[PDB]
């Protein structure tokens, strides 16, 4: 939940490499923990990063986790992590599969 | 020749064959390995202004050379082959206007006269006509723009021309291998080892 | 050598120690006019950590210099010298007392501890050889790991001023294979202390100085951005400077983007130092004009550091002539008058190095100079195939006569006399 706060403040910020550090360091406490919103949102950024970086592919599952989890909380993020898949769908060359 | 002693028969023949390499090829042909010790010796170090003349050949310098002809020109005249050395010049000349094939396809004769260093077009009109002729160069001149066009393709090899050329190159090897089996067969007559 | 783009406080918060001093040593015997600065630092530093010579040394060139500047249109300290020398004596005489003490003793842990921390002095004093024997003999005192790779890195770092590459790459290797191969996994989701980023820097600057710019670029760039600070051997926006260069000139298109553009371990590095990473992204993007602008605005001001200086002409020759090659790949029939425009130089200029290219590069091509016009050679299979399998022929045939001839004076026993 902290580390969740963090990335949402670093994602106005635009600090990149912090970002990228945050969810790297993330990953490690997803091992052993309950199951909230939090998992599917923390993903969102770490699409959008690799999005920033070049990482299509892992984009793309990180968009489809995310939107999974926003789909079992609901709207209003899930329709705009269904259009990131989309475009992870498209920029990975070829998805042409997300409906 | 297998030799214990150096004779000045191998030693003009060293300096010859060092002219004649230079004139032929773009440098020194390499003797081989079985040639007299005495030649890499004795002769080597004795003719060792041939030596210092493919090395400054070597860089593709003529006024170099001319000055270095100009140096040695006493021993050039005392071994009597001074004129294989002026078409060791000439042929350093030929290996300059040959170098521009590899590069250029249509160039000017002032700038062929600035890189070969002939000084003015004329010279290097003269120079290439006459590598035309003689079968050295695969080019063209064109008078009007004083341009030289490079062609480089004597043949494609879809003539009968290659076709006899091979049976007799063919015949040749067929002739030194025929040769051979008479030699081995002499040695298989002869006794055992 | 006039360059005022250069930030001599920046570049010397970088820095710390012996590469702070011969780095604004560097600067000052290179660059003039920044020389007063440089010298005024460096005086200022040296006075700091306990250095005599270095203080006699930049003393007698400030003094040098403030007679040039008084032939254009600080006083030497001989007591704070002697009471330096006195301090130096008096604390090497402690640590000679404290090593004798824990041999006595004989602890193993005491006596490396006592040879590092002698080491250190001999470091601070300006002792160059006997600072590296202080570990040669702290070399026997080891049982873990760990305190052979930290003395190893004390080692590098002392070579390193010595210039001793060979031994600084022998060490580097001696540390990668000594914890089990690097603790095999990386210790478990990563490490807090970054060695094999300190490892690839130093083997990284060993490979530069051997003028191996390739194996250079290729362990920079797997060098991590998580290390941060190392003023003792180079900053990270050097490793930005000295990676980028060298991987730009070695490395090519595929590799370029592979190892160099999609790299996000470097990513942060090329994010340090902007200008190297527009160099890269121009190269790759066939954006040569801008790509030569933007390198010949850096070469006078990469021209003043230290170690990449002395490579500052291969790199940017290799770099431009790659450029060319880059440039000329896709082309059938280019126009020399962009080229020459894209090139920054003109046409007969561009028409010398390319000549030099054909003649002996990766360029295939040949100049029509008269429509200026520098056409693609395509050779012809079958005739190249042809040619030298006939002259092939001719020489087995040349060579056949030959061994013929020399059977034949064999048999006859035919050879010159010696009398």
């Amino acid at each position: 939940e902290i580390y969740a706060l963090e990335i949402q403040m670093y994602t106005a910020q635009k600090n990149n490499k912090k970002l990228k550090a945050l969810y790297e360091q993330s990953l490690h406490i997803k091992s052993a923990i309950p199951h909230p919103l939090i998992m599917g949102v923390i993903r969102e950024c770490g699409g959008k990063m690799h999005l920033r970086e070049g990482e299509f592919e892992k984009a793309h599952t990180d968009f489809f986790e995310a939107f999974k989890n926003y789909d079992e909380s609901g709207s209003p993020r899930r329709t705009t992590c269904l259009k990131y898949l989309v475009l992870a769908n498209m920029l990975m060359k070829s998805g042409i599969n997300p409906f | 020749t297998p030799a214990m002693a150096v004779s000045h028969i191998m030693l003009e023949s060293y300096k010859k064959y060092i002219l004649v390499s230079l004139i032929l090829l773009g440098k020194v042909q390499q003797l081989p390995k079985y040639t007299s010790q005495i030649v890499g010796r004795f002769i080597k170090p004795l003719s060792n202004a041939y030596h210092e003349l493919a090395q400054v050949y070597s860089t593709n310098n003529p006024s170099e050379l001319r000055n270095l002809v100009n140096k040695h020109s006493e021993t050039f005249t005392r071994d009597n082959n001074m004129g294989l050395v002026k078409q060791c010049l000439s042929s350093l000349y030929k290996k300059n206007i040959q170098r521009l094939t590899k590069t250029f396809l249509t160039l000017s004769l002032q700038d062929m006269a600035s890189r070969v260093q002939l000084s003015g077009p004329q010279e290097a009109e003269k120079y290439v006509l006459h590598m035309i002729e003689d079968g050295e160069i695969f080019a063209s001149i064109n008078q009007k723009d004083g341009m030289v066009s490079f062609h480089d393709n004597p043949e494609k090899y879809n003539n009968p021309a290659m076709l006899h050329n091979i049976d007799q190159e063919m015949l040749k090897c067929i002739e030194l291998d025929e040769r051979l089996k008479a030699m081995d067969q002499e040695i298989t007559v002869n006794p055992q080892f | 050598v006039e360059n005022p783009s250069l930030d001599l406080e920046q570049y010397a918060a970088s820095y710390s120690g012996l590469m702070r001093i011969e780095r604004l040593q560097f600067i000052a015997d290179h660059c003039p006019t920044l020389r007063v600065e440089a010298l005024k630092m460096a005086l200022s530093f040296v006075q700091r950590t306990f250095n005599v010579d270095m203080y006699e040394e930049i003393h007698r060139k400030l003094s040098e210099a403030t007679r040039e500047l008084q032939n254009a249109p600080p006083a030497l300290d001989t007591a704070w010298v002697e009471a330096t020398r006195k301090k130096a004596l008096l604390k090497l005489e402690k640590l000679d007392t404290d090593l004798k003490n824990y041999k006595g003793n004989s602890i193993k842990e005491s006596i490396r501890r006592g040879h590092d921390d002698l080491g250190d002095h001999y470091l601070d004093c300006g002792d160059l050889s006997n600072a590296l024997k202080c570990y040669s003999r702290a070399r026997d005192y080891c049982t873990s790991a760990k305190h052979v790779i930290n003395m190893c890195l004390n080692v590098i770092k002392v070579s390193v001023y010595l210039q001793n590459w060979s031994h600084v790459l022998s060490y580097v290797s001696k540390a990668e294979s000594t914890p089990e191969i690097a603790e095999q996994r990386g210790e478990r989701d990563s490490q807090t202390q970054a060695i094999l980023t300190k490892l690839k820097c130093a083997a990284g600057l060993a490979e530069l100085a051997a003028r191996k710019y390739k194996q250079a670029a290729k362990c920079l760039l797997l060098a991590s951005f998580d290390h941060c600070d190392f003023p003792e051997l180079l900053s990270p926006s050097n490793v930005a400077i000295y990676g980028g260069l060298c991987a730009l000139a070695t490395f090519d298109r595929q590799e370029l983007q592979r190892n160099v553009i999609s790299s996000s371990s470097f990513k942060l590095f090329l994010e340090l130092e902007p200008q190297v990473r527009d160099i890269i992204f121009k190269f790759y993007e066939s954006k040569y004009a801008s790509c030569l602008k933007m390198l010949d605005e850096m070469k006078d001001n990469l021209l003043l550091d230290m170690y990449l200086a002395p490579h500052v002409r291969t790199l940017y020759t290799q770099i431009r002539n790659r450029a060319l090659i880059q440039y000329f790949s896709p082309y059938v029939s280019a126009d020399m008058h962009r080229m020459a425009a894209a090139f920054n130089t003109t046409v007969a200029a561009l028409e010398d190095e390319l000549t030099q290219l054909i003649l002996e590069g990766l360029i295939s091509a040949r100049v029509d100079s008269h429509s200026k016009i520098l056409y693609a050679r395509d050779v012809d299979q079958r005739s190249t195939t042809f040619e030298k399998s006939l002259l092939m022929g001719k020489e087995f045939q040349r060579r056949a006569k030959a061994m013929m001839l020399r059977a034949a004076v064999l048999r006859n026993q035919i050879h010159v006399k010696s009398p």
